[PDB]
């Protein structure tokens, strides 16, 4: 793909309706840890292992911890330059009667944190619960989400697991429910949200150019979002650290971190 | 779709 700045600066000059898909990278550019590809660990698991329906079905209690421990951890993170170039661009553009609008698979509310307003979140979030009984969706911001787990997911190795019973785990406080929460997040194997799906689809139907900046591109239905829009003519622009199995399919590819290039770009 |  291309990778002349003043070509895709061009395009961007003209646009009015960009879509911008964010993945992996821009959360790891803030020091989140994505638990994927180094990464790291959680004391010995990835996110491969414990963000699917049988590590929660065989340990909830240790998915909870994890999950806890990943809600903490925000506490000291900060959207980084890419988040707030991202956010700049949709309130400059927006006063010009142009939309911008982020379709994230990042979990951890950053964009939001710095100030996007046009949001879709299509892998859920950290700070959202869902009831394994009753199906209802609530905001959790609460340290800790319940006392059992105070003080618990430490990410050392070799860490006990807390074993605390399901009944002491997070409960639905629907009167009359009292189930067992889950994160609000999709797993692995899961599937995405027919109404946020609905949503994406029309995005990407009306966009006249689309971004996809820290993906790793591998991660399905999300790696084939970007392919879909460029079948009717729009540009799509990658910005990763290194090359993907989509990298080919794209107009303009800029290699580097995204809080390094996408200022420039969305300058 | 599913989450792969
Ligand atoms: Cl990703
Ligand atoms: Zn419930």
């Amino acid at each position: 793909p291309s990778s002349s700045m003043a070509d895709f600066r061009k395009f961007f000059a003209k646009a009015k309706h960009i879509v911008i898909i964010s993945g992996a990278g821009v959360s790891a550019e803030s020091g989140v840890p994505t638990f994927r590809g180094a990464g790291g660990y959680w004391r010995k698991w990835q996110a491969q292992d414990l963000a699917t329906p049988l590590a929660f079905a065989h340990n909830p209690s240790r998915v909870w911890e994890f999950y806890h421990y990943r809600r903490e951890v925000m506490g000291s993170k900060e959207p980084n330059a890419g988040h707030r170039a991202i956010a700049e661009c949709e309130t400059r553009l927006g006063k010009q009667g142009r939309r911008v609008v982020v379709i994230t698979l990042n979990i951890d509310e950053l964009h939001r944190k710095a100030g996007t307003k046009n949001l879709l979140e299509i892998h859920g979030s950290l700070f959202k619960t869902r009831c394994t009984s009753c199906g209802v969706v609530a905001e959790n911001y609460k340290s800790p989400i319940c006392p059992a787990l105070s003080g618990k997911g430490a990410p050392e190795p070799g860490t006990q697991d807390a074993s605390i019973p399901v009944e002491k785990l997070p409960r639905c406080e629907e009167a009359g429910c009292g189930g067992l929460l889950r994160p609000h997040v999709v797993w692995f194997g899961e599937n995405l949200d027919p109404a946020i799906l609905e949503e994406v689809d029309r995005e990407l139907a009306h966009c006249d150019l689309c971004l996809v900046v820290g993906t790793s591109s591998v991660v399905y239905p999300a790696a084939m979002f970007a392919p879909q829009v460029a079948a009717r003519g729009v540009p799509v622009a990658e910005f990763n650290t290194e090359t993907t199995p989509a990298t080919n399919r794209f107009r303009f590819h800029f290699q580097g971190p995204c809080g390094t290039t996408l200022p420039e770009a969305l300058a | 779709f599913s989450k792969q």
